């Protein structure tokens, strides 16, 4: 069992970077074409990037913040930015 | 204004509840806060 | 209140039977439904129908019924109610009427099963 | 109208038309295997390991700690009439 | 293959009674006809 | 309507109620239209409904006589084994078909004084009851059984089904029960140390220690602690008792 | 970025398959808690941290990972109203009363450990606590 | 390794109904009606 | 008015021409559940209507319009209705009057009544979303419509603007030759939901235009939803109409406060 | 039992002017557009012998989240959609406050069991706080492409012609036109400086504007109306050493005109996109040239 899931895994790697260097290429010629969704299996199933999973809120704490969230969103927004021209 | 709330006879043939159907529903934490908890031999065991 | 119910034409459970022959519309989508909401139901008209067969002395019988308005299923709505020493009398001058006419006809030939 | 006692240490007081919980008893550090009520003080009794505790079920209140040091895992436990 | 027990004796024995075995007896309301043939079986016979 | 919200058109039903297959099905196909009881006995069921009602157009369009029909009619009651295959699926009613072939063996002889042999005994009235009161047991049951295959349909089968302890599951369930209750007696003896890594470890002497009592070969771990050691042995002898 | 986007989705199904069947391992809670806080989205990590203090809320190195994870991104306010959660869960910890005190310690601010150890002797703890006051 | 049960009440919450789908179980069948009491 | 106000609607194909409920041939077996063709493979079953609506013509007073009707039909938008004036929904282009009477239902329904979804769709199809307002249609099956002849890019944009000028006040038209779309909007939302249920599935070519004899063996020109319009001189112009409707019922928010005091 | 017992969420709009209204209770009717959970449904008609019957198309829990109505989905309090409710708070506050939606199907159904609340809606169903911003709202009131060639275009169009007052075509041009103004709100100005109402059911006149050209083609009907619009257009420019041009008057963007008499098709504004974009710089220097 254990060894033939190593094996289908590194199959399973590999369908991604030809696939990954495909869209890398055709960025060259400038088409774009955006990754498609690994289609879902039964009827309710879960795309875990398009929200938060379980979203919890922390608490209704008495100490009253409204100024670091600022920041959060700042640094947030800061660090996609970077992503979207230097690739990381 | 004022409301009157009537209940509809349904017909005896047709699915009842036609919202009814089984569903998985996982749910949230409930409301109400946490209660306080208010509570050598390493080699021997 | 209680007014009884309304004794309705015949013509219209037969129009209703006939426009469900073919459900291809999207208007016969709930009636659909109402079909497989009768099927619970079928053996108890199946036993009103059995229990209130002809028997081989009259040659038509006229029954009420009930049915459903989308003509999903129609049960026969009555009880066959005898009164005994006629019964036994009727089904006696049969039985009599059935024996002659075994011993006066040469060769009885039987119905054909299924007969379509 | 029920009290329930549980694995994870916690002894619960249930309001049942509400289906909720009225009280949580959080003193045991332990799982608690054994209650038993008194049969005329209108009282609960609950153990833990090494630790017998006894409640009232009015309000949830501690009403007793015993010395029950050293003794181990309860198993089961009994009231009687006569306050043994 | 080496433990499990062989069908050819079986089937060997049902062949031979089989027009007694796949009787036509008595009617039960239809009959099976084997595709590609129009050999009828009279009971849900495996071996056979 | 029920076989086609199925997706079942690779069967045919026909007018005196026989389903048909019309092809050679896969093994997913096979799977997904094996249909129960509760479906082929209220099919059956109708087919002899059909029987009797067609019996009667044909005299109602001339074709046969009243001797005739009430010969056919007694026909029908009496080979509703050879006409309809009702006992494959709720076999109690070969009772029914047995009393019926009884009352005919009753009749036909009292019909049948002074007479030869050949049809013509019409006399149906003792075999239309004792089917008429196998309806008056068959319409409770089949209205639960057709409403819950219907319930099923539009609903959906629920997840929440908890299986019951049966002979096949027992050594199973065994099993699960003295591995709860042996965590529990050893958890309680530990101060405060851990319970995800040692917890392995811990069920892995016990089912040690019961392959050693049935190979009767002591089972002796030499730094295992005392109390640890009395509660594996109190359970392996009630596992052995 | 969907070489980075890609890869965002792909690991958090990795790990939230992998508690799925395994709501305990208190451990691959705080593994893809970490994973989060370097993708320096502090919503998402503190909804992992809230999910897993449902599972235990006794286990507290969960807890005081969960208050590194406040306090390296210097957002105060949310590590310290934490603390009336914290302390009001389990008073009879002991390095939850310590390391509220020498946080505050390094915040400089003496008026607010006035009223801790207020709380904190008519709490009654024992030795090592009284002479650290 | 089980490790752990399910608790029933992840099943208990699930919005079929307050009941199950709507099956009837032949040993939910009504029976015993009548309770007894002691004199 | 002079199509509409004076006449009464007329009756754009008999029931006798009405077309079979059941569909062509697509596999072996007819399902009698969902009214499908089953055990095969399916072929690109879509195809051009036969009819299609004459504005001018048909339109005219209905029984609708005296019982006080809020909703269009959806049978005069594809131009088969059958009951003409014994119809109870409105035969003609929605305007800004009964837009006008379209203003608390319209935000959950379009103009034919149907309710709108939260979610778009995959590929943006049929009714529209209550989160979002858009006012744009877009067109596709361009090379479908025209029936495989050739056009220049400038002459397709003036056959779009022709069929779709008459169904309501169109804001903006702008074909492109890369990608062969259009991107089509309107005034209001309620005649972009007239538009897209009328013009879909149609034919481009004209009578005169030598393949009127054929044009039935096409496919159509798909009408579906536009997406955000990602050039940023127009989301610029999307800041602005947003600020200054805005303003617009800032002055009411406070007019029924001051109604309040 | 937490079904039955909280009760609905019907705006006196929906509800109408009628005395006393029956409705009518569904316990398992649909499911919610937001949550998609089943939940109890009301009927209501607004009068006896309406023609619509008005529905609840949320649940009571899915709209307690976001204050609205569950038939308009509109705010409780202030009747607005909530894509404006967001926007208008995000004015008064410095902060940007939205409703996030959730995509997933279990986890929308997740969403709609917490309590809390998200968006305008915490402002907006306190009375106290909500009058706050409705305050402030007043103060913010009180504050008040050039290698391609587009020759054998620009012959065809009639840069040099006068309101010479004559019958001469229906057909005139348009341009300075810029990237804004709706083709309705044009013809409609030019219906309404004509005099004519309802200007698309008579199809008296037709237009062409390709907006990324910045130009406008201009077609009448009965061409009596025709001079009659030339009547009517009062500013004037007269160029320099050049002939004068009729000036349309939208709200602070100008157009001028000339009379075709040999424009239409298309291509007449540009075949492409690039080939309307190299005209906009044309005209952009003309228009410059027209005024200094
Ligand atoms: O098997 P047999 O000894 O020849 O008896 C037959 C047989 O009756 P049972 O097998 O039920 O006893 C016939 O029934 P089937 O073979 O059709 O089942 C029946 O004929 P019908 O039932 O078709 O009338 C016939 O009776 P008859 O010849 O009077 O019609 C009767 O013979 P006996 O009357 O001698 O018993
Ligand atoms: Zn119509
Ligand atoms: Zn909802
Ligand atoms: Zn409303």
């Amino acid at each position: 069992k254990a060894t033939r899931k190593i094996r289908e895994r590194m199959l399973e790697e590999s369908k991604r970077i030809a696939e990954l260097q495909k869209r890398r290429e055709l960025k060259q010629a400038g088409i774009n074409v955006a990754i498609k969704k690994p289609k879902k299996k039964y009827g309710t199933d879960i795309d875990y990037n398009e929200d938060i999973v379980y979203e919890q809120a922390p608490m209704p704490g008495i100490y009253d913040t409204s100024t670091e969230d600022r920041q959060i969103k700042k640094k947030f927004e800061q660090f996609e930015r970077k992503v979207n021209r230097k690739g990381l | 204004h004022h409301i009157e709330v009537v209940s509809k006879q349904m017909d005896p043939l047709l699915p009842r509840f036609v919202g009814k159907k089984a569903r998985k529903v996982v749910a949230p934490t409930e409301n109400d806060e946490v209660v306080p908890v208010l509570h050598a031999d390493p080699n021997e065991w | 209140l209680y007014t009884p119910k309304a004794e309705m034409p015949p013509e219209h459970l037969r129009k209703i039977i006939n426009t469900h022959s073919d459900m291809a519309s999207k208007m016969y989508n709930t009636d659909k439904k109402a079909f497989l909401g009768a099927l619970k139901y079928l053996p108890h008209a199946i036993l009103k129908l059995l229990e209130n067969m002809p028997h081989p002395w009259e040659q038509a019988k006229e029954v009420k019924v009930l049915y459903h308005t989308s003509g999903a299923i129609t049960f026969v709505n009555e009880t066959p109610r005898v009164i005994e020493p006629v019964y036994t009398a009727q089904w006696s001058a049969t039985w009599i009427a059935m024996r002659r006419e075994k011993r006066d006809r040469t060769h009885f030939k039987r119905m054909r099963f299924p007969p379509f | 109208q029920v009290v329930s006692s549980s694995t994870d240490a916690t002894v619960r007081l249930w309001d049942v038309v509400a289906g909720k919980t009225m009280k949580v008893l959080t003193h045991h550090k332990r799982s608690v295997r054994a209650t038993a009520l008194h049969p005329k003080e209108f009282s609960v009794a609950s153990a833990c390991t090494d630790d017998i505790r006894s409640w009232g079920l009015a309000e949830g209140s501690l009403l007793t700690n015993f010395e029950s040091e050293k003794t181990g895992i309860i198993n089961t436990l009994s009231i009687n009439q006569d306050d043994v | 293959q080496r433990t499990g027990l062989s069908q050819i004796p079986n089937r060997r024995f049902t062949l031979w009674w089989s027009p007694t075995i796949n009787r036509a007896n008595v009617y039960v309301g239809f009959l099976v006809q084997l595709d590609l043939t129009g050999i009828f079986l009279h009971g849900k016979i495996p071996t056979l | 309507l029920l076989i086609h919200r199925k997706g079942l058109t690779y069967l045919h039903l026909d007018y005196n109620f026989n389903l048909k297959p019309t092809k050679t099905l896969t093994t997913k196909e096979r799977k997904k239209s094996r249909l129960g009881n509760s479906f082929h006995l209220m099919r059956e069921l109708l087919k002899m409904m059909k029987l009797i009602v067609d019996t009667h157009v044909q005299f109602r369009l001339g074709n046969v006589d009243a001797f005739q029909l009430a010969d056919g009619i007694h026909y029908i009651l009496n080979h509703i084994g050879q006409l309809t295959g009702i006992y494959r699926y709720k076999y109690k009613v070969m009772h029914q078909i047995r009393a019926c072939k009884d009352l005919k063996h009753i009749i036909y002889y009292k019909f049948n004084k002074n007479l030869g042999k050949g049809p013509g005994c019409g006399f149906w009235q003792p075999a239309w009851r004792v089917w008429l009161n196998f309806l008056r047991g068959t319409i409770p049951l089949l209205e639960r059984y057709i409403g819950n295959l219907i319930t099923r349909q539009f609903e959906g089968r629920s997840n929440e089904i908890v299986k019951t302890t049966t002979k096949q599951r027992l050594d199973a369930y065994y099993d699960l029960e003295l591995r709860n209750s042996v965590m529990d007696d050893i958890l309680e003896m530990m101060p405060e140390s851990i319970r995800q890594k040692k917890a392995r470890t811990i069920l892995q002497h016990l089912s040690e220690a019961w392959r050693c009592w049935k190979a009767n070969i002591p089972w002796d771990v030499p730094g295992m602690p005392a109390p640890i050691k009395k509660i594996i042995e109190r359970y392996i002898k009630s596992k052995a008792d | 970025l969907e070489e980075l986007r890609e890869y965002q989705r792909r690991k958090r199904t990795e790990y939230e398959g992998y508690l799925k069947r395994n709501r305990l391992d208190m451990g691959q809670w705080i593994r893809y808690a970490q994973f989060e806080i370097e993708q320096h989205d502090m919503r998402r990590a503190r909804s992992i941290f809230e999910r897993a203090l449902l599972v235990d809320s006794s286990f507290i190195p969960l807890w005081i990972r969960y208050i590194d994870a406040e306090l390296k991104v210097k957002c105060i306010n949310h590590a310290r109203n934490l603390m009336n959660r914290a302390i009001s869960t389990l008073p009879r910890v002991d390095k939850l009363w310590y390391k509220y005190l020498i946080v505050e310690e390094s915040l400089n601010n003496v008026e607010i450990v006035r009223s801790l150890y207020t709380k904190w002797c008519s709490l009654e703890p024992g030795v090592n606590a009284w002479n650290s006051f | 390794t089980s490790h752990r049960p399910q608790l029933e009440a992840r099943s208990g919450a699930k919005a079929a109904a307050y009941t199950p789908t709507g099956i009837e179980h032949a040993r939910l069948l009504p029976g015993h009606t009548t309770l007894k009491y002691r004199k | 008015m002079t199509s509409w106000r004076d006449k009464s609607a007329k009756v754009q194909v008999k029931e006798s021409e009405l077309p079979s409920s059941i569909p062509a041939q697509t596999g072996l077996t007819f399902n009698i559940w969902y009214n499908k063709w089953s055990q095969g493979f399916a072929g690109n079953t879509r195809f051009v209507s036969p009819f299609a609506l004459q504005p001018q013509l048909h339109s005219g007073k209905t029984r609708g319009d005296n019982d006080g009707q809020l909703f269009f039909c959806l049978f005069f938008a594809k131009g088969m209705c059958c009951l003409g004036p014994k119809c109870e929904y409105l035969h003609h282009i929605p305007d800004e009057e009964d837009i006008g009477k379209l203003a608390l239902r319209t935000e959950v329904l379009d103009c034919f009544g149907r309710e709108k979804f939260a979610d778009y769709r995959e590929d943006m199809g049929g009714i529209g979303s209550f989160r979002k307002k858009n006012k744009t249609l877009y067109v596709g099956g361009i090379d479908g419509a025209l029936n495989s002849k050739h056009l220049k890019p400038a002459q397709i944009e003036s056959r779009i603007r022709f069929v779709f000028s008459r169904l309501g006040d169109i804001d903006r038209i702008r074909y492109v030759e890369s990608k062969n779309c259009g991107f089509v909007k309107f005034k209001y939302q309620a005649n972009a939901e007239f538009a897209k249920e009328a013009m879909s599935n149609q034919t481009l070519l004209l009578p005169s235009d030598k393949e009127w004899d054929d044009r039935r063996e096409g496919t159509g020109l798909l009408v579906k939803w536009a997406n955000e319009d990602p050039d940023p001189a127009a989301q610029k112009r999307l800041q602005e109409e947003l600020k200054l409707e805005s303003l617009n019922m800032m002055v009411h928010l406070i007019n029924n406060n001051t109604n309040s005091a | 039992d937490e079904i039955n017992e909280p009760p609905p969420n019907i705006c006196e709009q929906c509800l109408g002017d009628e005395a006393n209204i029956r409705m009518t209770k569904i316990p398992q009717g649909s499911e919610c557009k937001i949550c998609t959970l089943p939940f109890t449904l009301y009927h209501f008609k607004t009068s006896k012998r309406s023609n619509n019957i008005i529905k609840t198309l949320i649940c009571v829990r899915c709209a307690t989240q976001r204050n609205i109505c569950q038939c308009c989905m509109l705010d409780s309090r202030w009747h607005i959609p909530i894509q404006l409710r967001d926007h208008l708070i995000s004015l008064v506050n410095e902060e940007n406050v939205m409703t996030e939606e959730a995509k997933n199907d279990m986890m929308k159904r997740f969403l709609s069991l917490k309590n809390v609340k998200l968006g305008g809606a915490q402002i907006t169903s306190d009375p106290s706080e909500a009058d706050n911003i409705v305050d402030k709202l007043k103060n913010i009131l009180l504050r008040a492409y050039a290698s391609v060639d587009i020759s054998h275009i620009l012959k065809k169009l009639p840069l040099n012609e006068s309101f010479l007052k004559n019958p001469s075509t229906k057909s005139f041009f348009l341009y300075n036109i810029d990237a804004s103004i709706p083709e309705w709100k044009i013809t409609d100005t030019v219906s309404q400086l004509l005099g004519i109402k309802k200007w698309k059911d008579g199809n008296s006149l037709s237009l062409i504007v390709n907006h990324k050209a910045k130009c406008g083609g201009l077609r009448f009907q009965s061409s009596e109306l025709g001079e009659r619009f030339v009547s009517k257009i009062s500013e004037t420019l007269v160029t320099p050493k050049g002939l004068k041009r009729g000036v349309l008057l939208i709200d602070r963007f100008r157009i001028f005109i000339i009379p075709w008499s040999s424009g239409f098709s298309a291509a007449s504004f540009g075949t492409n996109t690039a080939e309307n974009i190299k005209l906009s710089l044309s005209l952009n220097k003309l228009i410059q040239l027209e005024l200094g």
